[PDB]
């Protein structure tokens, strides 16, 4: 009928937040003590579960936990745009930091935005913004602006908590450690990202 | 009758409510001013 | 920076705080990041991947359950 | 805690759970028409009752025999509203089903009858503000709100109101469903003058 | 750690107005999407 | 004050925002104000 621990764990008071929550894609850091508790207890009946959903549970070595719908699903996916994208990669980096460490983890959009601009080609994220643009104030301002309503988008995932009564910082999870799959293999970037494309880790664009 | 919240997530609730209404304000001008645009090429046009 | 080359009385209390607290990060940051890249080539191919990331885009993946539909 | 009632285990063990489970929480009027889910529903209906509570939601079977999710203003699982359009549409469904000649058509029905109901039913000028703001009364205009038609046609199918007919979008079939948008209308008196009524009033 | 007590008829208004927020702010979304459209339109008509 | 220990927010109250960070330019404490003691 059922296992014992998987009926016992359905019955916990603490269940039904996160099966509302992980269906809406959020990742599971460490920081959440007693859902991550709850989740290592009960992972191998968990995924027992969720596998007759036809959607998989995946516990990636850095320690957190994700949900990653297959081909033949039965609760939809989605993707993010280029721009979500390049945020996620530069946040990844901030984490690695060696000069970080005098901040303790916490930072501020500022350092955020004006790292950003040290690495893209301006035009080619211009163009994304605006293609009458070409280093005008007002369209710097506009991704000024585009880049905070990323950040919101990437919060409602779970990569950053935000901090105090202003929005102007926040702090990084390890969940993060996600956007560099690409870069996790040593061969050839091209062929890993079709490896991660079989996998079923990320869709081409 | 009340509802206890460890530290972390009341602040980062608060914390998101502020981001997510500075934006949408932002968002506001924004469409008023793509509005403006589009009314001041319409103009222009005839 | 020696990471970076190789891979009254209530006053004293609160600082004492704050040191502990900054020894645990140090400790976190230690554990999470240089077991996995002790050689440092992630961060120098994470630089290079952004770098030159528009010459081949792609997005990943993540589960979005459609939301409830109601009325008014 | 008392972990599992027996019944509410054998409920969960069933094979096709998982599709009713995740349609369900999309909102999906599951109605007569799934025999199968209809059956599974009425063998376990109160223990889902139940269950779902946890989720701050009722599971309510209207009178017709239907079944449908209704969670109230503290809900665990996120909600979201269709657009007004939609809800129009919706009425104009709930006044074709009860024509009689339906029994002659066996429920048979094309988009263009609906469009030509709502257009004649229903007043131009909020119409035009709904299509377009900015509308200037033209024909693209019209054209424009027969694509969001078809659009919100097409969203109310994923709700399952009606059924499309063998391999062609242009013929769909009405279920019993519909009533979710006829309730408000529940007096005994005409369907007719009682929706014509509600539409005058804007409602 | 440290914890926050709250009552309910408190607590519940938050998780209300976020929710009012993100569904306003998606609205906006959609409808500045379909005025970029007219506006690619009406500069490529001008054009 | 009392406190002996002062946080980011009464010295921005003593463009404003980044005006006033360029100004500054510290002891990092989540618990506090604006999450810095000076």
């Amino acid at each position: 009928v059922m296992p014992v621990k998987l009926a016992q764990a359905l019955a916990n008071p603490l269940f039904p937040a996160l099966d509302s929550a992980l269906r809406s894609g959020r990742h599971i850091g460490l920081d959440e003590l007693d859902n991550h508790a709850f989740l290592m207890d009960f992972q191998e009946y968990l995924e027992e579960f969720y596998a007759r959903y036809n959607v998989e549970l995946i516990r990636a070595p850095e320690g957190f936990f994700y949900l990653r719908p297959r081909s033949t699903t039965l609760i939809p996916r989605s993707v993010l745009s280029e721009l979500d994208m390049m945020v996620g990669k530069i946040l990844c980096y901030l984490y690695l930091s060696p000069e970080r460490l005098a901040n303790e983890g916490i930072f501020t959009q500022q350092e955020l935005y004006d790292e950003l601009l040290t690495l893209a080609d301006e035009a080619k994220l211009l163009k994304l913004v605006n293609n009458r643009s070409t280093g005008s104030d007002v369209d710097r301002q506009k991704l000024q602006e585009k880049v905070r309503s990323s950040l919101n988008r990437l919060r409602r995932l779970g990569m950053v908590w935000f901090m105090g009564h202003d929005s102007s910082k926040f702090r990084i999870t390890e969940s993060v450690f996600r956007f560099g799959a690409d870069v996790r293999a040593g061969d050839d970037p091209r062929e890993a990202q079709r490896r991660l494309i079989r996998d079923g880790e990320a869709m081409p664009i | 009758d009340l509802v206890t919240i460890p530290r972390d997530v009341w602040n980062d609730i608060q914390g998101y409510i502020d981001s997510l209404e500075r934006e949408n304000d932002s968002l506001k001008n924004q469409l008023m001013e793509a509005d403006e645009y589009v009314a001041e090429l319409e103009e222009k046009l005839n | 920076q020696l990471l970076n080359k190789d891979w009254i009385i209530s006053w004293g209390q609160q600082s004492i705080d704050l040191w502990i607290g900054y020894d645990r990060h140090v400790h976190k940051f230690i554990r999470t990041a240089i077991d996995m890249d002790k050689n440092r080539v992630f961060a120098q191919r994470l630089r290079q991947s952004v770098q030159t990331y528009f010459d081949e885009p792609w997005a990943l993946t993540y589960a979005n359950a459609d939301r409830l539909l109601d009325m008014r």
